[PDB]
């Protein structure tokens, strides 16, 4: 878009208050993706913010070239993937809303996301793939497996 | 329901269907209750999901994510 690139543009050059304009834009989607990956409004913040933060210390990293929401979706998706991940005991070894949350979660992280991206955030294939970094063929695979796991989940509802 | 006209409900939803098989697969839901069940369990699915998209950053995220830069 025209606004932020004008914006990501203003910060590499010292415009703390532009990175401002663009966290206000993206914070909810954001802590929405963040929030109903991990079903926690404590650890959603905390990550959430790390992807805000880790977007501006990585900004003369970032090709202008390409989408910036893609490139900011896909560090908050690595950073909610690495906590689901950790959060496994032992991974170091080697209402209705909130009703649907928790069917959420019993959801294998691969098939969870595409969920969310595609579902919840309303994203296309095309820029799940970029985001997830893979084929638009692999995308469909597991929005295809997460669809079946979710109507077992759901049906009863 | 078999798995062959599973894939083709997958592929409305996704979308991509060529017009020439969705004709094919309005056959089946009406006569086949069996897959009539399943498609009618993943679209009230996918209904709910859809319903779990109001959530909103806390209210002073953005001053936080501000004082934590470096």
């Amino acid at each position: 878009e025209m606004m932020i690139k004008k914006r990501i543009k203003q910060v590499k050059k010292g415009d703390q208050d532009a990175f401002a304009d663009i966290v206000d834009i993206y914070k909810d989607k954001i802590y929405q993706l963040c929030y109903r990956m991990l079903g926690n409004v404590h650890e959603a913040e905390d990550i959430a913010q790390e992807a805000f933060i880790r977007a501006y210390v990585n900004i003369d990293s970032f090709d202008i070239n390409r989408k910036f929401s893609t490139w900011l979706y896909r560090i908050a998706t690595n950073l909610t993937i690495d906590r689901i991940r950790k959060k496994k005991p032992d991974y170091y070894l080697d209402e209705l809303s909130n009703t649907i949350q928790q069917k959420i979660l019993k959801l294998p992280d691969k098939y969870r996301t595409v969920i969310v991206l595609k579902y919840i955030d309303e994203l296309s294939l095309i820029e799940i793939g970029e985001i997830l970094n893979i084929p638009v063929g692999t995308v469909k695979t597991r929005i295809h497996r997460g669809r079946e796991a979710l109507r077992k989940q759901l049906r009863d509802l | 329901c078999p798995e062959q006209i599973v894939q083709l409900m997958h592929m409305h939803l996704d979308g991509d269907i060529l017009p020439k098989d969705e004709h094919v697969l309005n056959e089946h839901l009406e006569t086949c209750e069996k897959c009539r069940k399943h498609f009618y369990e993943m679209e009230k699915s996918i209904a709910l999901v859809r319903s779990t998209s109001h959530v909103e950053a806390p209210a002073d995220f953005t001053a936080n994510v501000m004082a934590k830069l470096p």
